[PDB]
């Protein structure tokens, strides 16, 4: 179907600690494939997944190159944001960014990414157009203003458009084997008395990959969203992801909720059941 | 693949 | 300055059989800043060598981390993680129940 390629960029500044910390992450959809901390040893672009392992020095070099660069450019931002916001030089604070693109089945351009976020709020994002910007607040503005004397999205649109997918692509193919297979949920109800009045149930999916997955229960058919208790999706450590789902049942009344499971890796959803 | 950030804000 | 205080689940990697070998993971997500410190724990005592993945982030921008060891879930034996971090007034501790 649809993929995507993110980096993901983190610089959190620490004074009297030395130098901000800058953490980078890449992933093709739910997928970690690369990353790079300045408080590594020796700190590269490693890989971390099987099929990025065999692109060669050059990439690697180059890669790492620009995690360096990054570094050195978060810093300069962080010292600027001090002087936009009126800022003390005594402070933790954070820069965030992230940038990537979307393919569609047929392998074009789907929608491009590139934003900005500084102590947790959004500062200043490219629009869908990959022309202009949505600046949050007068510091952002000057950014802006900057970005677009020197044609930043520009230069933002042609790698997005071009290397952006060009190279997902790329690893889609390479990495075809994982990348490309979904594995549906291993899926059951349990059931778990909480007094003689009531007792939980709860629908489990487990092993699935990709991330995205519905799980929902219904009561005579009726979807139970305020009653539901849903757990974020969380990472098993093997690739894949859990889920679960669960809604407090009067007794001898399982039999009227149903839960219902859709996952890319099922040919149909399913309809689930507790079977005591 | 990256892209080389040659912009400050 | 925002703060956001961090969600957390512990839970294994694979359904607990005592006596077989598994992994305890505690992923703590959707907080900001990103300074946080994460113990798993055995029978109160903090687990040594744990390892984490590497810092990243959602849609809205809070963190999410793994933390994870390989483990033996047994009868007797409680886990737990057990978080710090600048919204907390004491850290949380959250144990494991092999149901959830």
């Amino acid at each position: 179907g649809s993929h995507s390629m993110r980096y993901f960029h983190t610089s959190v500044s620490r004074p009297g600690r030395g130098e901000p910390r800058f953490i980078t992450v890449g992933y093709v959809d739910d997928t970690l494939f690369v990353r790079f901390d300045s408080d590594a040893a020796s700190p590269r672009e490693e890989p971390r997944a099987p099929w990025i392992e065999q692109e060669g020095p050059e990439y690697w070099d180059r890669e790492t190159q620009i995690c360096k660069a990054k570094a050195q450019t978060d810093r300069e931002d962080l010292r600027t944001l001090l002087r936009y916001y009126n800022q003390s030089e005594a402070g933790s604070h954070t820069l965030q960014n992230m940038y990537g693109c979307d393919v569609g089945p047929d392998g074009r351009l789907l929608r491009g990414y590139h934003q900005h976020a500084y102590d947790g709020k959004d500062y200043i994002a490219l629009n869908e157009d990959l022309s202009s910007w949505t600046a949050a607040d007068t510091a952002a503005q000057i950014t802006q203003r900057k970005w677009e004397a020197a044609r930043v999205a520009e230069q933002l649109r042609a790698y997005l458009e071009g290397e952006c997918v060009e190279w997902l692509r790329r690893y889609l193919e390479n990495g075809k084997e994982t990348l490309q297979r979904a594995d549906p949920p291993k899926t059951h109800v349990t059931h778990h008395p909480i007094s003689d009045h009531e007792a939980t149930l709860r629908c489990w999916a487990l092993g699935f990959y990709p991330a995205e997955i519905t799980l929902t229960w219904q009561r005579d058919g009726e979807d139970q969203t305020q009653d539901t208790e849903l757990v974020e999706t969380r990472p098993a450590g093997d690739r894949t992801f859990q889920k679960w789902a669960a809604v407090v049942v009067p007794s001898g009344e399982e039999q009227r909720y149903t839960c219902h499971v859709q996952h890319e890796g099922l040919p149909k959803p399913l309809t689930l059941r507790w079977e005591p | 693949r990256r892209k080389w950030r040659r912009w400050h804000l | 300055m925002i703060q956001r205080t961090p969600k957390i689940q512990v839970y294994s990697r694979h359904p607990a059989e005592n006596g077989k070998s598994n992994f305890l993971n505690c992923y703590v997500s959707g907080f900001h800043p990103s300074d946080i410190e994460v113990d798993l724990l055995k029978n109160g005592e903090r687990i040594e060598k744990v390892e984490h993945s590497d810092l990243s982030f959602s849609k809205d921008w809070s963190f999410y981390l793994l933390y994870y060891t390989e483990f033996t879930p047994t009868e007797k034996d409680e886990y737990a993680c057990r978080v710090n971090h600048v919204t907390l007034s004491q850290p949380k501790i959250v144990k494991w129940d092999r149901d959830m």
